[PDB]
């Protein structure tokens, strides 16, 4: 467990990342 | 008196555990200050005492948390003062020797000296 | 607004229908939450309480449940007298149903009014009456009451004493009953006398609900009054060696796993040898599970050290280490670790190896099952190696090789969490990362396709491993993970974590291959710009590793390609700010970085420029203009480190990890203008004894060391050539010039605040006074703001002081400089400034807003709002000033 480990804990997911995951993901 | 007993325990505690690491040092102090905070919001003849104990404490965790800080990690010219942290613990430590020294009726030369 | 809606919803009370009446009754809370105003907050209180005095009792029930739910709103009524009163006067009805709602309203409003003497006297005779739902409801109200009123514990303690070994109250009610103790925390002869009635309770009453619920109670008054705990510590666990019931011991361990939480300092070595010897003559593995918990939980805090050879904790960890059961072993784990990590007597070398073998064990047992328990243990199997590799350096290398032996023949959801632990271990041991290189990539080759929900996560977290692993660039190894990433993830998001942490770790090339593989597969420009400033970045970083060593042409050639991208990325990246989350760390970021590689330039342009244009003809002085270039480098990067310094004050919602590169790049422009400083301008001055006390260097990341390593090489030789040349040298041009190459060499990190908002946090500032004020008169600024977290409000910092600056700058100088220090109480705050304007005309004022942690750092972060102040004067004055004056 990586306390620094940015994919883990993505439990507090941005704004801007998550519209940039909502537009990468499916495509 | 179990309540002076008490505050005689945490303070014998503190004495006795004075060889640990700086982080168990830091964790002991805050759980004995948190302890006779708690011990002068309960026992009302004893919280004079209970909060003087705990403002030499804070002094001392003050003290240590100041000795454990990054800039003795970094040279003198590579010092940077925006993300500093003693300065204001020495200051803190300062106004809390004054506010132990004249804000307690009960002192004595014998609690004056360490005081100084 | 919002009185008109509240007679809105106070004409359906009197509707005669109980619906509409329960309709106007229940939406009041939704008026408190939109309305907090204490005047209307009050006289809706008193007709709530007035409709509760005439109507039934559905409709008391429904007032009941109102002021459940607005009971933080209920301390701002003031009517307190007569609104008690209205409800107090139907405690005299024979109803006991209506006599039950209203103990349950006065033990609702217990928190204001603690010492109203006729609501305890009331609950007291309520106690003895014969109707069940009357007497529960008194228990309740006697549990609320007693714990916002010492007077009304002292004899109710005695009351409910009587009434329990009454033995006409039957056990049900008992049950209920004995909680009432819990809050007998008040006075120290209270809570004596509280423990002497359970210690007589329990024995009285053994069986198993009275015990469990007086043992429950006795704890909860000895964490409350601090002075019962050890007594009841050993209580504790005599009665979980002793009781032989299941229930009672699983309580007695739940318990102690209460008090080790709350008091682990108060532990004595006596309590953990019981408790040790309760877990090893245990025959059950749920209770020696629960067990070895408590004594985890000890294991992590300062008791260990109260506790200190080999002793019954350690046989009994080095026992359950090697337990079929995988949560003994998983807690046994953590007990040896916490022991290993925890002190270096000579007694823990012989465990130190038990715990290495206990960990690889359990990693063996715990990879190939894929349960959902079996990851829990999993997790704190490699939490725990985590914390032996990073406590004790040395042994770190059989954590990793066996690490890398398990990942070839563990299952997929396994995986993740090993390249988890490997990360976290690479990234505080360096020299552990290329030697493992090897597996690593032959596990991301094998590959392929071979899972289809967990792939991506492994992808990311196995190529987040390859870049930490990796500390020098890729030949072969990109171009098979862009292979693997090509053939089998077309999942954009997969490829852009991955650039994020090659990026995060300086690899990038790799970041910049894989961000052109990315800007046809979004949708919005904005992100199309974000990316392709990424890119750029990526690239002008890289341009930036062709410093080979001692070469200044090169390098000046390097510095010139990786600004020409790095500025043509910052112009990709401003198109990407937005008006809703703009880019503002990331533009600043950018603008230093670009400032900092200028002025890299311009210094290596004054390298150059010592043997071009040779001094002047003057018979320091007497060096050319190359002494007023230096000074305007120092003064430059001087400038330069003062603003990482605001940026790094400005930030305030980045990790530690983030603000400690924004400190390594401020020390960076520091190291070169304290380098100009001492060997070109001033050495006899300068050059004092700045030996920086290198103990324990605690680099969190491989490139704070790369880092701090450059700083210490570059002071050490500023300090060798301190005054052994003349101020025009070529050795203080070439080690300065070197020191340059040194600094850039290291690529740079970008970090986890640059990709990711975590802790938004900022000041609405709603001030309230281009204005006009009387030349006579003192304006004043009535200045109130309330903060606006997001998701996580305290993730790294909190906010203790909201510290307002606010200044008059005329002529739109600064004499209105003032200072106030108000402290937010409920995430919102107000104060009020005194501003004079004794010279007319239009006076711009600004106000800033800093934000003082609970550490004492300043953080300037709040908005700098400005509004414009005409002093106009009155023309009675004006005459008046004008006849004095001629």
């Amino acid at each position: 467990x990586x306390x620094x480990x940015w994919x883990x804990x993505x439990x507090x997911x941005x704004x801007x990342x998550x519209x940039x995951x909502x537009x990468x993901x499916x495509x | 008196d179990p309540s002076q007993q008490f505050l005689q325990q945490s303070l014998e505690r503190v004495y006795s555990l004075q060889h640990l690491d700086p982080q168990g040092a830091q964790e002991l102090l805050e759980f004995t200050i948190r302890d006779l905070q708690r011990l002068g919001e309960l026992q009302s003849e004893l919280a004079g005492v209970a909060d003087f104990s705990a403002t030499y404490l804070r002094c001392q965790l003050l003290l240590i948390k100041a000795l454990q800080e990054k800039l003795w990690n970094v040279a003198a010219p590579l010092y940077l003062k925006q993300s500093d942290l003693a300065s204001a613990a020495a200051k803190q430590i300062m106004e809390e020797t004054y506010k132990m020294e004249f804000m307690y009726s009960g002192v004595e030369n014998k609690q004056v000296v360490i005081i100084h | 607004d919002a009185n008109s809606a509240l007679m809105e919803l106070d004409k359906g009370l009197r509707s005669g229908k109980l619906g509409e009446q329960c309709e106007a009754v229940v939406r009041f809370p939704r008026l408190f939450q939109k309305y907090p105003f204490p005047i209307l907050i009050n006289s809706a209180f008193l007709k709530l309480a007035d409709v509760f005095r005439v109507g039934n009792n559905f409709l008391r029930l429904c007032v009941l449940k109102v002021t459940q739910q607005s009971e933080k709103h209920l301390e701002k009524i003031l009517n307190v007298d007569e609104f008690v009163k209205r409800i107090f006067s139907v405690i005299h009805s024979n109803d006991p149903v209506a006599r039950a709602i209203t103990l349950r309203m006065l033990g609702s409003l217990a928190s204001i009014i603690p010492e109203r003497k006729n609501a305890h006297h009331s609950i007291r005779q309520s106690l003895d009456s014969h109707d069940n739902v009357e007497v529960e409801a008194a228990v309740f109200a006697a549990a609320n009451f007693s714990a916002q009123s010492k007077d009304f514990a002292v004899g109710i303690c005695n009351k409910i004493s009587e009434m329990i070994q009454g033995l006409a109250t039957p056990v049900d009610l008992k049950l209920k009953l004995i909680p009432i103790l819990q809050h007998m925390h008040h006075d120290a002869i209270l809570a004596s006398s509280a423990r002497q009635l359970l210690q007589q309770l329990v024995t009285s009453y053994p069986s198993t609900k009275m015990v469990i619920v007086s043992l429950h109670t006795f704890t909860l008054l000895a964490a409350s009054s601090l002075v019962d705990t050890p007594k009841q510590i050993q209580l504790l666990l005599q009665y979980l060696k002793n009781d032989p019931r299941k229930a009672v011991k699983r309580l007695a361990i739940q318990d102690l796993k209460l008090l080790a939480n709350k008091t682990p300092h108060t532990w004595s070595r006596e309590n953990i040898q019981a408790l040790c010897e309760c877990a090893l003559q245990t025959p059950y593995d749920s209770l020696k599970l629960g067990m070895l918990s408590v004594l985890s939980t000890l294991s992590g805090t300062i008791a260990i050290k109260h506790y200190f050879r080999s002793s019954d904790l350690v046989k009994l960890a080095q026992e359950c280490c090697y337990h079929n059961n995988r949560g003994i072993a998983a807690h046994g784990v953590r007990v040896l670790t916490n022991i290993t990590v925890s002190c270096q007597e000579k007694d823990l070398l012989a465990l130190e190896q038990d715990a290495v073998f206990g960990l690889e064990s359990l990693l063996v047992l715990c990879s190939q099952d894929d349960s959902p328990g079996a990851q829990a243990t999993l997790k704190i199997a490699l939490n725990c190696m985590v914390k032996l590799a990073k406590g004790r350096p040395h042994l770190s290398q059989s954590v990793v090789e066996t690490l890398l032996t398990q990942l070839h023949s563990a299952q997929d959801a396994a995986r993740i969490l090993m390249c988890h632990c490997l990360a976290a271990i690479a990234m505080q041991l360096p020299v552990l990362g290329d030697g493992m290189l090897g597996d690593l990539m032959e596990l991301y080759k094998v590959i392929g396709r071979s899972a289809t929900d967990k792939q991506q996560e492994l992808l990311v977290s196995l190529a987040t491993v390859i870049f930490v692993a990796s500390q020098k660039a890729l030949s072969v190894e990109s171009k098979a993970v862009i292979k693997q990433q090509l053939e089998s993830v077309s999942n954009g998001w997969t490829v852009y974590r991955i650039a994020r942490q090659a990026s995060r770790m300086g690899n990038h090339d790799m970041a910049k291959e894989l961000y052109q593989s990315l800007l046809t597969q979004v949708a919005s420009e904005h992100f199309y710009f974000w990316l392709n400033s990424l890119k750029e970045f990526s690239h002008a970083e890289q341009c930036l590793t062709g410093l080979q060593e001692e070469n200044y042409s090169s390098a000046l050639s390097c510095i010139a390609e990786s600004l020409k991208f790095y500025h043509k990325g910052i112009a990709s990246l401003t198109a990407a700010s937005t008006p809703l989350n703009p880019l503002s760390f990331q533009c600043e970021f950018v603008k230093l970085r670009i400032d900092l590689l200028q002025a890299f330039s311009q210094l290596i342009c004054t390298c150059n420029s010592l043997k071009t244009s040779p001094p002047p003809a003057i018979a320091l002085q007497r060096c050319g203009r190359i002494s007023n270039q230096m000074k305007q480098s120092m003064e430059e990067f001087r400038s330069l480190a003062s603003r990482y310094g605001d940026l790094y004050q400005a930030s305030f919602d980045a990790d530690s990890a983030t603000l400690r590169n924004v400190e390594l790049q401020q020390q960076s422009c520091l190291l070169i203008s304290h380098a100009i400083e001492a060997l070109i301008l001033d050495p006899e001055s300068a050059s004092f004894q700045e030996y920086g006390s290198t103990g324990t260097a605690h680099a969190d990341s491989e490139y704070e060391r790369r880092m701090m390593s450059v700083y210490n090489h570059v002071l050490e030789e500023v300090e060798s050539l301190n005054r052994k040349y003349t101020p025009v040298s070529y050795m203080h041009t070439a080690c300065l010039c070197n020191a340059i190459i040194a600094l850039l060499k290291v690529p740079l990190s970008f970090q986890r605040y640059f990709f990711q908002k975590l802790q938004s946090t900022s000041i609405k500032l709603a001030l309230s006074p281009p204005i006009a004020v009387q030349n006579n008169q003192q304006l004043a600024l009535k200045v109130e703001g309330v903060v606006q977290h997001g998701s996580k409000p305290g993730l790294f910092r909190k906010i203790q002081s909201v510290c307002l600056n606010v200044s008059s700058t005329l002529q739109s100088n600064m004499t209105n400089e003032m200072e106030q220090r108000v402290e937010p109480h409920n995430d919102y705050f107000s104060t009020q400034f005194l501003l004079n304007f004794a010279i007319l005309g239009t006076h711009n004022i600004t106000v800033e807003s800093s934000v003082k942690d609970a550490n004492g750092i300043v953080w300037k972060t709040g908005p700098r709002t400005t509004i414009f102040v005409k002093s106009l004067e009155d023309p009675y004055s004006q005459q008046i000033r004008l006849q004095q004056q001629q």
